[PDB]
C-alpha cells in the first residue's frame, strides 16, 4: 500500500532538479538538461506503477504529512489527493513533457539560456503536478496561481518585442479574473461550509451550491480559454514554441476544467450550473469555429483548435458525463502536443516563416514530420476509429441524447465539422502544393532528438488511448442503444464537412481583388481589439477621475490655504493704524466692560 | 523589555566614540546582535499577553512589529551607505544617531502599555523621520513636504490627546490591561459621535485612507532611503496599530460610525491601486501600493471578524518586508543612473542578470502569489469582508486584479524590453545589494512555512 | 499509538486474493522486491534509533489547569479576580476550538474511508457533527475581535431571555 | 542644470505663443500647436501649458527611430507615452463594427429563446397535442 | 488613423512645414548625436522632464476655477459612489433582518 | 542552428544568379559594375521589381525608403551584406 | 558620479570591504537566519495550541466514555445565573 | 514624398498584398501582369493634375484589395522575429568592467579592442574639426553624415558600429 507513499516520491523526484540548478554551480554545465530528461521519466515509470496498483484494487489514499498552522475552527494541511484524476493524469503530464523537454534539447540548442529555460519549465511542471494531485482547495489554489505565473514568464520567455511581453501581460490578467472567480468559491465554501477541505464538500452537499458554483465556473472560463474571454490563446503563440505545445496540451488551459472535474460531485445538481455549462462551452466550439479559419499561422490555427476541443469539452461536463471529459483531456494532450512539437519541426526546418502561405508540398525530405501531421491531423479530425475516437465519437453520442437543450447538439455537429476542416486547411497548405517559400532549403530531419521525440509520442498515442479505453472503471451507463440517425451522424458530419471543405478550396478557381465581407468577420470584427483596446482605455478614464478626486482633494487644501491666504487677511485686517488699534481696543474695551457689564 | 531598551541607548556613544571607517561596522554588527535578543523575545504563549514590567509590556502583534523593526534597523542603515560615502565624520554620526533615536522611540510605543506614554513616544517618533528625510532628502525644490507634513499629522492628530485625557479621568486608569475588564459600552449619540470620530480620524491620517492619501506620495518620494524604508515599512504600521488596539472601546459606535469609513476605503483601494498604474517616476508607483494595501488593513479593522485582524496583522508584516525592499530596489536602479524616473532606462534582464531574481521575486510577493504572507493576511482579510458583505467581492477581487496589473508592471519597462544604450554608466550589481535583498526576501519566503508566530493575538 | 476510540479505525474488512487467470505477477515482483529494497534497509535504521532512544528514557507531562469560580463570583469590577476567570475562559475556549477540529476530521475521514457510498455510514457521525458544530455555533459566534467572557455571559443572557418570552409564548 | 523655465505656466498673451515654441517644437502650425497646448487649456483642467499632439501612429517603420517607443529622437513626448508603447492601441482605421459581436450575442438571446424550449430525448418531438413528456403521468393499469 | 484625402501640399506648407520642420528636427537629431567618448553618465536629454514635471500636476495645488471642471469632478464621484453607499448599507440592512428574523439558513457558520 | 551563412561569394553568385534568371535583359552585360539601370535602362518601375522578388529570395527587411536608391548590383549585395551578418 | 575603479568591489573605500562582508555576512546570514530561524523553527509550543490538541482529545474521550453530549453550548450554567424581569 | 516614391510604393505593396492573396503562385503571376499592364499604360502622360487624381482614385481602389493579415516577412514588425533575440544584445559599453581575472579569461581579444580604443581616442578631434567646419549654420539643412576628405576615420562611427542580430 506504502507504494503509493513512492507515489508522493515522484513529486520530490521533480523536486529534485532546481536544487542541482542552484546549488553545485558547474556541473550543470556538464548538459544537465539531459539530466532534467532522464528525472522526467524516472517520474514516468515510478509514477507509472501506482496506476497499476489502482487499476487492480483502487485503493486511493489521501496523505496530510504535517498540517499547516491551525487557525480557528478548520486546520488545513496540505494534501495529495489520489483521485484516479491524479493517478491517471500525472503519467500523461510527465510522458508528454518528456517528449516535449527533449524536442527542447533539439529546439534551443543554439540559446545560451538553455538552462534556465529547463528551470522554468521544469517549475512549471511541478505547479501543474501540485495542482492536480491537491484536495484542500487552498494548495489548489496554489498551484493555480502558479501554473498562471509560469505562464507569464515563459510566454514572456524573449525579454524585448514588446508584442511577447505585452502577450505575457494579456495573459495573466485574464487568469486574475479567473481567479476573483476562484477566491469567491473559497469564501463561500468558508463561511457556508466552515472548511475548504475537498474531501468536506463532498460529504455535506449545499442546498444551495447556485452562488459558489456558479464563481467556479468563472475560475474555469478564466484558465481554460471559454467565451467572453478568448485573446488568451492567439496572443499566448508569441512564446517559443515548445512551451506552446507544454502549454494547450497538459497544463493551464486544460487545467481550468480539470477543477470543475475536480467538483464534479457537487456540479452533479444545479442544473443552472449544466446549464451555463452547456450555454458557453457550446459558443466557444462555434465561435472559435467562426472566428478560427482563414488565420494563415499555422501555430494560431493549433491554437483556436484547442479552444474548440477546450469548448466541447466544457459540453462534456454538461449533461453529466465528467469522466468523458477527463479521457478527452488525456487523449488531446497526446495528440495536440504531437501537433505542436511537429510543427516545430516544420518551422524550425523552414528557417522561420511559420506562416501556412508559402509552405509546401507534403513530402520533401519531410517524411516523419509530414507522417505526424496526418497521424495528428487524421487524429484530431475526430478519429476515423483511432484512439480519440474513443473520446470524442462517445462524447457527441451521449451529448447527441437526452436532455440536452438540443442548441447545443447542432453546436457538436458543425463544431466537430469545422475542425475537420481545419484539419483540410493545413494538409491543402503546408501538405499540399509544390514547394513555394523563400528558397535554398535548409530543411533537415536528420537528428536522433525529434524522430525520438515524435517518434514516442506516436507509438504511445495510438496505444495509449487503446489502454485509456477499457481501463475506464465504468462510471455510468452508457447509451450503447443509439438510434438511426442519432447514431450514423458522428464520422458523418466529419465527412460532409470534410467533403465540403475539400471542394472549397480545391479547383479553386481566379482569385484575385475583392474578398467577402465574412473573411473579414474571419479574422474578426474586433472581439480582440475592441476588449483589449475598448477595456484599455477604461482604466484611463478612471485615472481622470483619480484627477478629479485628487484636484478636488488639492484644491480644498488649496481652499484652506486659500483659507490661510484670506486667513492672512484675518492677520492683515490689522490697519497698522495707532488711531485703530489703541482707540477701538479702549471703545472695544470698554465693551469688554459692556459685554463684562451683562455677560 | 528593559533589556531591549539598554542596548540600543548604549548603541548610540558606540557611534559617537569611534575611529573613523568602523562607524558602519561597529553599528551594523552590534545591531543585528540586538536582533538576536529581538528574536529571544517571543514567550507569548495561551491567552495572557505578557508582562514584562508595570510600565510596557507585549501582547503578539506588538511582537512581530518590535521584531520586523529591531530586525529592520540594522538593514536600513546598511542600506543608507553610498548615498553618501562623503562627508564629514559628524553628518555619518548624526545619521546613525538619528536613526538610533528613532528605533528606541518605536520600540517605546509598540511595547507601550499606557496611551499617554503610547502618544509622548508617539510624536517623539514622529520627529527624527522628519530631522531625516528635510535635512538631506535630495531635496527637489524640498517642497517643505517634512514640515506641514508634521502639520499633516498635528493638524488633527492633536486631540486625540483631549479625547484620551476625558477617558482617564473619567474611568481612572488608561492603563491598557486595566482599560480593558472595564470597558463599557457607549451609547451613539453626538458626543460618543465626536469622541469616536476624534480617535479613528487621528490615527486614520497615519495609514491614509483613500481621502488624505495625498500625505505619502510627496514625503516619501523625497525621503532618503533609509527615511523610506523608516516611513513605509513602518510609520503607517502605528497607525494601524494604535487602531488596533483603541479600537477595544467604541464597541457599538464603530457600526454606524464605521459604515462610511468603510466605504471610502473600498472605494479608494480600487481608485489608489488605479491611479498607481499609470504613473513615471517609479519611486511613487510603490508609495500607491502602500496606500492600497493599508486601505485593505483599514477596512480589516473597522469589521471586527478575528480573521479580520489575523489577515490585517500578516499583511502588516508582510507589506512591510515587501514595500521596504522593492523601494530598495528602486534606490539601488537610482543610484545607477540618476532618474528616479521609471520609463528613462530599460533593459536589466540583460545586464545585471542576478538583479532580475530580486526585481521578479519582490515583485511577486507584492503580487499576492499564493504560499507568500502577502496572500495569506490578504486572503483572510478578503474572507472577512466578504463574510460581512456577499457583495463586496467585486471591489476587492478587482483590486486583486489591478494590483496583480500594476505590479506585474513594475516588473517590466524597468526591468525588460530593451537597454537604451546612451547609458553606459551602470556598474554591475554589488555585494552590498544582494546582501539587503537576500534580508528582505529570505525572511519574507521563511515565514511562509511556519507563520503562526506572525498572525494575530487571536489564534 | 494515539487514543484510539477518539479517533475511529473501523473493521479493515481486507478482501482475499484470487488470481483467477494464470498470468505474469506484474506489482508483486516489485511489492516482494520492494519489500526487500526498502523495508529492511529502513527498518534496522528505525530500530537501531529506537533502542538509541530507549537506553536513556525522558518523561514529559502534559499540563493540567485546576478551576476557579470563573465570571460569577467576581465583582462588578475588582480585576484581580477576573483575570484568572476571564483569561481561563480563553483557555476552555482554544480546548473547544480543538473539538471542533476533532469532529471535522472525522468527517472527512469518514467519507474518505466509505467510497462511493458516501450517505451510507456518515450519517451518525455527521449528525453529532450538526450537533456539536451548533452548539458552538449557538455560543461563540457572534461576538467580535474583542471578547473576554462579559461577551459570553452577555449572548446567554440574550439567548435566556429570548428564550424565557419564547416560553411564556409557549403557553 | 534645470533652467529657470522648464515647463508650464501659459497665459501671457503676446510673445508668450512664441516662447512656448522655444523649448518645444517651433514652426508655424507649431507656434500653432504650442498654442494648441494653450487652446486646449482653456479654463484650467489640471492639465499645464506642455504642448500637444494627436494620437496617430507614428510607429516603428524602419527608419527615422521615431518616438519614446525607441527613442533616438529628442523632440516632444506629447501626453501619450504613458499610453502608448508597451500595451496599446492608438491609431488606425479599424473595422468599428458594434454589429457583428452583438449579433453573436443574437445567438446567445435566441438560445435563451431556446431555454424554456427544449429538445427531448426518445425517439423524435414535435407531433404535439398534450403530449406526455418525462413525467409519465395518468392511471396505471394493464390486467 | 487611416491615411486620407492625399494632401496636394500646396506651396507655403510645402516649403514652411518641410524646410522649418525638419530643419528644427535635424538641428536637435544632430544636437543629442554628438555620442563623445568621456561621457560615463547618462545623456540627460532636456525631454522628458518637461513630460515628468508637466505630469506632477503643476496646476493642482493652485485652485479649480468652477467652470464645468466641479461638475465633471463631482459628477464623477457622485452616480457610482453614494449608490454603492446606499446598496450597501441596503444590503447590510436586509443581511441584519434575515439574521435577528426568519432564517438565513446560516447553521453552520462559525468562522466568520 | 541554421548553419549557413551568406558569404560575399555566395550573395554574389545569388545576385548574379537571379539577374540572369531575369529574361527581359540578358546574361550578356551582368556584373557587379555593371549599371543596373543606364546600362540596361530598365523601367525604374521594374527595378522595384527587381527589389521585389530579390527581397523574396532572401526574405527580409529592405524598407521602401532605402530600396528605392539601390540600383547596381554591387551595392545591393552590400545592402545584404552589412543588413545580415556577412564578412569574415 | 564618483563610481568605483572596482579594483575588485564592495561597499566601501578599499582594504576594510572584506571585513565588513564578512560581519554583515556572517552575523546576518549565519546567525540570525540559521540559528534564529532554528529558533523559532521549534520554540516552545506555541500559543499553547499543542496543549490544545492533547487536553482537547483527552476531554472528547471522557465526554463520549462518560455518555455526556460534548459541547453543551451555553458557557455558564443556567443553574447559576440570574435575569432581569419585566 | 515625390509622385515617384508615392506612386512605386502603391506598386509595391500592392503587390505585396496581391501576394497574400493568393496561392500556388502562377494565378499571382498574371493577376500581377494584369496589374502590370494597369500602370504600364500609365506614366507616359507628364499632364499634372490629372495624373495625381488617378492615383488617389488607386488609392481607394487599393484601399479596398487590403484583407486585414497581409503577408509579412519575418525579420520586419510582424509576428514571427522583429528581434526575438534582443535580450541577447549586449552593448560594447559592457564589459568596460569585467573583472581583471575574466579579463585575462580571454587574453588576445583586448588587443585588437585596445587598438580600437586607440583608434577613436586618437580620433573626435579630426571628427569636431571637420564637422563643426562643415555644418552650415545650425546644420539644419542635413540629416546624412558626409565623409573625411583626410586618410583616416569615418566621423560619427562609434555607434554605427554595432552589436550585431543573432
Ligand atoms: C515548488 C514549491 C511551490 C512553489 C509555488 C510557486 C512556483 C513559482 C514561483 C515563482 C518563480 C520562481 C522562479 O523560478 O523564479 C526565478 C528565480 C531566479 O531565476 P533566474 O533569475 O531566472 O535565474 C538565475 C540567474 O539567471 C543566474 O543565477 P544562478 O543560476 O547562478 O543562480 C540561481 C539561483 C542560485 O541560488 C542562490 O542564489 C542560492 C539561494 C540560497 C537560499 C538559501 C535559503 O538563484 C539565484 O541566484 C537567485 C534566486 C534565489 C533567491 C533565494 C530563493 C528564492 C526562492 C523563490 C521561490 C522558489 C522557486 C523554486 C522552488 C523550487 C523548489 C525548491 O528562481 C527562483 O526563485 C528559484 C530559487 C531556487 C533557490 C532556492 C531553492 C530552495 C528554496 C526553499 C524553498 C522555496 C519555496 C518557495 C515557495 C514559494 C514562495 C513564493
Ligand atoms: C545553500 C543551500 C540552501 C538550501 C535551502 C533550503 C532548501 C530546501 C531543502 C532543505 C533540506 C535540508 C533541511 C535541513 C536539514 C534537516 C531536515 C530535517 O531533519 O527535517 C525534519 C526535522 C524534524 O525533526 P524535529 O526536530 O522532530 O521536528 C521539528 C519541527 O520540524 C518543527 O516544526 P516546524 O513547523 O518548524 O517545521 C520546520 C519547518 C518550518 O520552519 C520555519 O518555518 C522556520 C521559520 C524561521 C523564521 C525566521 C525569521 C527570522 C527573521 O522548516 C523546515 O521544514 C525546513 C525548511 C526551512 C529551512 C531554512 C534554512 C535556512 C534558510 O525538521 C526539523 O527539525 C526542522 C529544523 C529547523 C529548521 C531549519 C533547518 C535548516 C537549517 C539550515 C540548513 C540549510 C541547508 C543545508 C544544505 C542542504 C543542501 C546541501
Amino acid at each position: 500500500m506504502n507504494l503509493f507513499s513512492s507515489l508522493t516520491l515522484v513529486t520530490l523526484i521533480l523536486l529534485t532538479m532546481p536544487i542541482a540548478a542552484i546549488n553545485f554551480n558547474t556541473h550543470k554545465f556538464t548538459n544537465y538538461p539531459l539530466y532534467v530528461k532522464t528525472t522526467i521519466s524516472c517520474a514516468f515509470i515510478t509514477s507509472m506503477i501506482p496506476t497499476m496498483m489502482f487499476i487492480h484494487t483502487g485503493q486511493e489514499m489521501i496523505i496530510s504529512n504535517w498540517h499547516w498552522l491551525t487557525i480557528q475552527t478548520l486546520k488545513l494541511s496540505l494534501s495529495f489527493k489520489m483521485d484516479f484524476f491524479s493517478m491517471m493524469f500525472v503519467p500523461v503530464a510527465l510522458f508528454v513533457t518528456w517528449s516535449i523537454m527533449e524536442f527542447s534539447m533539439w529546439y534551443m540548442h543554439s540559446d545560451p539560456n538553455i538552462n534556465q529555460f529547463f528551470k522554468y519549465l521544469l517549475l512549471f511542471l511541478i505547479t501543474m503536478l501540485i495542482l492536480v494531485t491537491a484536495n484542500n482547495l487552498f494548495q489548489l489554489f496554489i498551484g493555480w496561481e502558479g501554473v498562471g505565473i509560469m505562464s507569464f514568464l515563459l510566454i514572456g520567455w524573449w525579454y524585448g518585442r514588446t508584442d511577447a511581453n505585452t502577450a505575457a501581460l494579456q495573459a495573466i490578467l485574464y487568469n486574475r479574473i479567473g481567479d476573483i472567480g476562484f477566491i469567491l468559491a473559497m469564501a463561500w465554501f468558508l463561511i457556508n461550509l466552515n472548511t475548504w477541505d475537498l474531501q468536506q464538500i463532498f460529504m455535506l452537499n449545499p442546498n444551495d451550491s447556485n452562488l459558489p458554483l456558479m464563481g467556479l465556473i468563472l475560475a474555469a472560463t478564466g484558465k481554460s480559454a471559454q467565451f467572453g474571454l478568448h485573446p488568451w490563446l492567439p496572443s499566448a503563440m508569441e512564446g517559443p514554441t515548445p512551451v506552446s505545445a507544454l502549454l494547450h496540451s497538459s497544463t493551464m488551459v486544460v487545467a481550468g476544467i480539470f477543477l470543475l472535474i475536480r467538483f464534479y460531485p457537487l456540479t452533479e445538481n444545479n442544473k443552472f450550473g449544466q446549464s451555463i455549462m452547456l450555454c458557453l462551452g457550446a459558443m466557444t466550439t462555434l465561435f472559435t469555429a467562426m472566428c478560427a479559419l482563414t488565420q494563415n499561422d499555422i501555430k494560431k490555427i493549433i491554437a483556436f483548435s484547442t479552444s474548440s476541443q477546450l469548448g466541447l469539452m466544457m459540453v462534456t461536463i454538461g449533461i453529466n458525463q465528467p469522466h468523458l471529459a477527463f479521457l478527452h483531456i488525456c487523449t488531446h494532450a497526446f495528440f495536440k502536443a504531437m501537433l505542436f512539437m511537429c510543427s516545430g519541426s516544420i518551422i524550425h526546418s523552414l528557417n522561420d516563416e511559420q506562416d501556412i502561405r508559402k509552405m509546401g508540398g507534403l513530402f520533401k525530405a519531410m517524411p516523419f514530420t509530414t507522417t505526424a501531421l496526418i497521424i495528428g491531423s487524421l487524429a484530431l479530425t475526430g478519429m476515423p476509429f483511432l484512439t480519440g475516437f474513443y473520446s470524442k465519437d462517445l462524447i457527441i453520442e451521449s451529448a447527441n441524447t437526452s436532455y440536452t437543450n438540443a442548441w447545443a447538439l447542432l453546436m457538436t455537429l458543425v463544431a466537430t465539422s469545422f475542425t475537420a476542416i481545419y484539419s483540410t486547411r493545413i494538409i491543402f497548405f503546408a501538405l499540399l502544393g509544390q514547394p513555394r517559400f523563400p528558397t535554398l532549403i535548409n530543411i533537415n530531419e536528420n537528428n536522433p532528438f525529434l524522430i525520438n521525440s515524435i517518434k514516442r509520442l506516436l507509438i504511445g498515442s495510438l496505444f495509449a488511448g487503446f489502454i485509456i479505453s477499457n481501463n475506464i472503471p465504468p462510471m455510468t451507463i452508457p447509451q450503447m442503444t443509439m438510434p438511426h440517425y442519432l447514431k450514423m451522424t458522428a464520422l458523418t458530419v466529419t465527412i460532409l464537412g470534410f467533403i465540403l471543405a475539400l471542394e472549397i478550396s480545391n479547383t479553386t478557381h481566379y482569385l484575385k481583388f475583392n474578398y467577402p465581407s465574412n473573411t473579414f468577420k474571419f479574422s474578426n470584427l474586433l472581439g480582440y481589439y475592441p476588449t483589449i483596446m475598448h477595456r484599455l482605455t477604461p482604466y484611463m478614464n478612471l485615472t481622470m477621475s483619480q484627477k478629479s478626486a485628487s484636484s478636488l482633494l488639492d484644491l480644498i487644501w488649496l481652499e484652506t490655504i486659500l483659507p490661510k491666504t484670506i486667513s492672512l487677511a484675518q492677520m492683515k485686517m490689522s490697519t497698522t493704524i495707532t488711531s485703530q488699534k489703541g482707540l477701538i481696543k479702549l471703545y472695544f474695551l470698554s465693551f469688554l466692560i459692556t459685554i463684562l457689564i451683562s455677560t | 523589555m528593559l533589556k531591549y531598551i539598554i542596548p540600543t541607548m548604549m548603541l548610540m556613544p558606540l557611534t559617537w566614540l569611534s575611529k573613523n571607517s568602523m562607524i558602519w561596522i561597529n553599528t551594523t554588527l552590534h545591531s543585528l546582535l540586538i536582533s538576536l535578543t529581538s528574536l529571544l523575545l517571543l514567550n507569548q504563549f495561551g491567552d495572557n499577553s505578557l508582562n514584562f514590567s508595570l510600565t510596557f509590556f507585549s501582547d503578539s502583534l506588538s511582537t512581530p512589529l518590535l521584531i520586523l523593526t529591531m530586525w529592520l534597523l540594522p538593514l536600513m542603515l546598511m542600506a543608507s551607505q553610498h548615498h553618501l560615502s562623503k562627508e564629514n565624520l559628524a553628518r555619518k554620526k548624526l545619521f546613525i544617531s538619528m536613526l538610533i533615536l528613532l528605533q528606541l522611540f518605536l520600540i517605546m510605543t509598540f511595547t507601550a502599555t499606557e496611551l499617554i506614554f503610547f502618544y509622548i513616544m508617539f510624536e517623539a517618533t514622529l520627529v527624527p523621520t522628519l530631522i531625516i528625510i528635510t535635512r538631506w532628502g535630495n531635496q527637489t525644490e524640498r517642497l517643505n513636504a517634512g514640515l506641514y507634513f508634521l502639520f499633516y499629522t498635528l493638524a488633527g492628530s492633536l486631540p486625540l490627546l483631549v479625547a484620551l485625557i476625558y477617558i482617564q479621568n473619567t474611568m481612572g486608569s488608561l492603563n491598557f490591561l486595566i482599560l480593558q475588564y472595564w470597558v463599557q459600552p457607549m451609547p451613539n449619540s453626538w458626543s460618543n459621535t465626536f469622541m469616536w470620530l476624534a480617535c479613528m480620524m487621528a490615527f486614520m491620517v497615519k495609514m491614509p485612507l483613500y481621502g488624505l492619501h495625498l500625505w505619502l506620495p510627496k514625503a516619501h518620494v523625497e525621503a532618503p532611503i533609509a527615511g523610506s524604508m523608516v516611513l513605509a515599512a513602518i510609520l503607517l504600521k502605528l497607525g494601524g496599530y494604535g487602531m488596533m488596539r483603541i479600537t477595544l472601546l467604541l464597541n457599538p459606535i464603530t457600526d454606524f460610525m464605521a459604515y462610511p469609513f468603510i466605504m471610502l476605503s473600498l472605494w479608494g483601494m480600487i481608485m489608489t491601486s488605479s491611479i498607481c498604474l499609470r504613473q513615471t517616476d517609479l519611486k511613487s508607483l510603490i508609495a500607491y501600493s502602500s496606500v492600497s494595501h493599508m486601505a485593505l488593513v483599514i477596512v480589516a479593522i473597522l469589521i471586527q471578524t478575528p480573521w479580520s485582524y489575523m489577515g490585517a496583522t500578516a499583511l502588516m508584516i508582510a507589506h512591510g518586508l515587501t514595500s521596504s525592499m522593492l523601494f530598495c530596489l528602486a534606490n539601488s536602479n537610482y543610484e545607477r543612473v540618476h532618474s528616479r524616473t521609471m520609463i528613462l532606462a530599460r533593459g536589466l534582464q540583460t545586464l545585471l542578470p542576478l538583479m532580475a531574481a530580486w526585481w521578479l521575486l519582490a515583485s511577486l510577493t507584492n503580487l499576492a502569489l499564493p504560499p507568500s504572507i502577502n496572500l495569506i493576511g490578504e486572503l483572510f482579510v478578503v474572507m472577512s469582508t466578504f463574510s460581512w458583505s456577499n457583495i463586496t467581492i467585486i471591489l476587492m477581487g478587482l483590486n486583486m486584479v489591478i494590483t496583480a496589473l500594476y505590479s506585474l508592471y513594475m516588473l517590466i519597462t524597468t526591468q525588460r524590453g530593451k537597454h537604451t544604450h546612451h547609458i553606459n554608466n551602470i556598474l554591475p550589481s554589488f555585494t552590498r545589494e544582494n546582501a539587503l535583498m537576500s534580508l528582505h526576501m529570505l525572511p519574507l519566503l521563511l515565514l511562509s512555512l511556519n507563520p503562526k508566530i506572525i498572525l494575530g493575538p487571536l489564534y | 499509538s494515539w487514543d484510539k476510540d477518539v479517533y475511529p479505525e473501523p473493521p479493515r474488512r481486507t478482501p482475499a486474493p484470487s488470481p483467477q487467470t494464470s498470468l505474469p505477477n506484474p506489482i508483486t515482483y516489485l511489492t516482494k522486491a520492494f519489500d526487500l529494497l526498502v523495508d529492511r534497509p529502513v527498518t534496522l535504521v528505525r530500530e537501531f534509533i529506537e533502542r538509541q532512544h530507549a537506553k536513556n528514557k525522558y518523561y514529559y507531562y502534559h499540563r493540567e489547569f485546576r478551576r476557579v469560580p470563573d465570571i460569577t463570583e467576581c465583582h462588578e469590577k475588582d480585576v484581580l479576580c477576573m483575570f484568572e476567570a476571564e483569561m481561563q475562559w480563553k483557555r476552555d475556549y482554544k480546548v473547544d476550538q480543538e473539538i471542533v477540529n476533532i469532529i471535522q476530521e472525522r468527517l472527512k475521514a469518514c467519507q474518505q474511508r466509505e467510497g462511493e457510498s458516501h450517505r451510507q455510514n456518515c450519517a451518525k457521525e455527521l449528525q453529532q457533527f450538526t450537533q456539536v458544530v451548533k452548539a458552538y455555533q449557538d455560543r461563540y459566534h457572534d461576538l467580535g475581535a474583542h471578547y473576554s467572557a462579559r461577551k459570553c455571559l452577555a449572548k446567554q443572557k440574550q439567548r435566556m431571555l429570548a428564550e424565557r418570552k419564547a416560553t411564556k409564548e409557549a403557553a | 542644470a534645470s533652467h529657470i523655465t522648464k515647463d508650464m505656466l501659459p497665459g501671457p498673451y503676446p510673445k508668450t505663443p512664441e516662447e512656448r515654441a522655444a523649448a518645444a517644437k517651433k514652426y508655424n502650425m507649431r507656434v500653432e500647436d504650442y498654442e494648441p497646448y494653450p487652446d486646449d487649456g482653456m479654463g484650467y483642467g489640471d492639465y499645464p501649458k506642455l504642448p500637444d499632439r494627436s494620437q496617430q501612429e507614428r510607429d516603428p517603420w524602419y527608419d527615422w527611430d521615431h518616438p519614446d517607443l525607441r527613442l533616438n529622437w529628442g523632440e516632444p513626448m506629447h501626453w501619450d507615452l504613458d499610453m502608448y508603447i508597451r500595451n496599446r492601441v492608438d491609431t488606425s482605421p479599424t473595422p468599428v463594427n458594434w454589429n457583428l459581436m452583438c449579433k453573436h450575442l443574437f445567438g446567445f438571446v435566441a438560445f435563451m429563446l431556446f431555454m424554456f424550449w427544449v429538445g427531448e430525448t426518445y425517439p423524435t418531438y414535435q407531433p404535439v397535442g398534450p403530449k406526455q413528456y418525462p413525467y409519465n403521468n395518468l392511471y396505471l393499469e394493464r390486467g | 488613423l487611416d491615411p486620407a484625402e492625399y494632401d496636394i501640399s500646396s506651396e507655403t506648407r510645402k516649403a514652411q512645414a518641410e524646410r522649418l520642420a525638419i530643419r528644427s528636427r535635424l538641428k536637435r537629431e544632430y544636437q543629442l548625436q554628438y555620442n563623445d567618448p568621456s561621457r560615463r553618465g547618462v545623456v540627460e536629454d532636456p525631454a522628458l522632464i518637461r513630460w515628468t514635471c508637466a505630469r506632477s500636476a503643476n496646476v493642482y495645488p493652485n485652485f479649480r476655477p468652477n467652470t464645468k471642471t466641479s461638475l465633471l469632478g463631482a459628477l464623477f464621484g457622485i452616480g457610482p459612489l453614494i449608490f454603492w453607499y446606499y446598496v450597501f448599507k441596503t444590503d447590510r440592512d436586509r443581511k441584519e433582518k434575515l439574521i435577528q428574523e426568519g432564517k438565513l439558513d446560516r447553521t453552520f457558520n462559525i468562522s466568520y | 542552428s541554421d548553419a549557413p551563412p551568406l558569404t560575399l561569394e555566395g550573395i554574389k553568385d545569388r545576385v548574379l544568379y537571379v539577374l540572369k534568371l531575369y529574361d527581359k535583359i540578358d546574361p550578356e552585360k551582368l556584373s557587379v559594375n555593371s549599371h543596373f539601370m543606364k546600362d540596361l535602362g530598365l523601367d525604374s518601375l521594374d527595378q522595384v521589381e527587381i527589389i521585389m522578388a530579390m527581397e523574396d529570395e532572401f526574405g527580409f527587411e529592405i524598407p521602401d525608403i532605402d530600396a528605392e536608391k539601390l540600383m547596381c548590383p554591387q551595392e545591393i549585395v552590400d545592402y545584404i551584406a552589412d543588413k545580415k551578418d556577412v564578412y569574415e | 558620479y564618483e563610481k568605483n575603479p572596482d579594483s575588485h568591489g564592495y561597499d566601501k573605500d578599499p582594504a576594510v570591504d572584506v571585513w565588513n562582508m564578512r560581519v554583515v555576512f556572517f552575523f546576518g546570514f549565519s546567525i540570525v537566519l540559521v540559528l534564529g530561524s532554528t529558533f523559532v523553527a521549534y520554540l516552545p509550543d506555541y500559543r499553547m495550541q499543542e496543549w490544545a490538541r492533547r487536553e482537547a482529545e483527552r476531554l472528547v474521550k471522557y465526554r463520549e466514555a462518560h455518555g455526556l453530549p460534548l459541547m453543551e453550548s451555553n458557557c455558564f450554567d443556567p443553574s447559576k445565573i440570574q435575569l432581569p424581569e419585566d | 514624398l515625390t509622385h515617384q516614391q508615392k506612386v512605386l510604393q502603391l506598386y509595391k505593396r500592392a503587390l505585396r498584398h496581391l501576394e497574400s492573396r493568393c496561392v500556388h503562385r502562377d494565378k499571382y503571376r498574371y493577376f500581377a501582369c494584369l496589374l502590370r499592364a494597369r500602370f504600364d499604360e500609365h506614366k507616359n502622360e507628364k499632364d499634372m493634375v490629372k495624373a495625381t487624381q488617378l492615383l488617389r482614385e488607386a488609392e481607394k481602389e487599393f484601399w479596398h484589395g487590403q484583407h486585414p493579415q497581409p503577408y509579412i516577412f519575418p525579420e520586419s514588425p510582424g509576428g514571427t522575429s522583429y528581434e526575438r533575440y534582443e535580450c541577447y544584445k549586449v552593448p560594447e559599453w559592457c564589459l568596460d568592467d569585467w573583472h581583471p581575472s575574466e579579463k585575462a579569461m580571454y587574453p588576445d581579444y583586448f588587443a585588437k579592442r585596445e587598438q580600437w580604443k586607440k583608434l577613436r581616442r586618437e580620433s573626435w578631434e579630426r571628427e569636431v574639426k571637420q564637422l563643426q567646419e562643415e555644418t552650415p549654420v545650425g546644420g539644419p539643412r542635413t540629416e546624412a553624415l558626409p565623409p573625411a576628405r583626410k586618410q583616416g576615420d569615418l566621423p560619427p562611427l562609434w555607434w554605427h558600429i554595432v552589436t550585431r542580430p543573432r
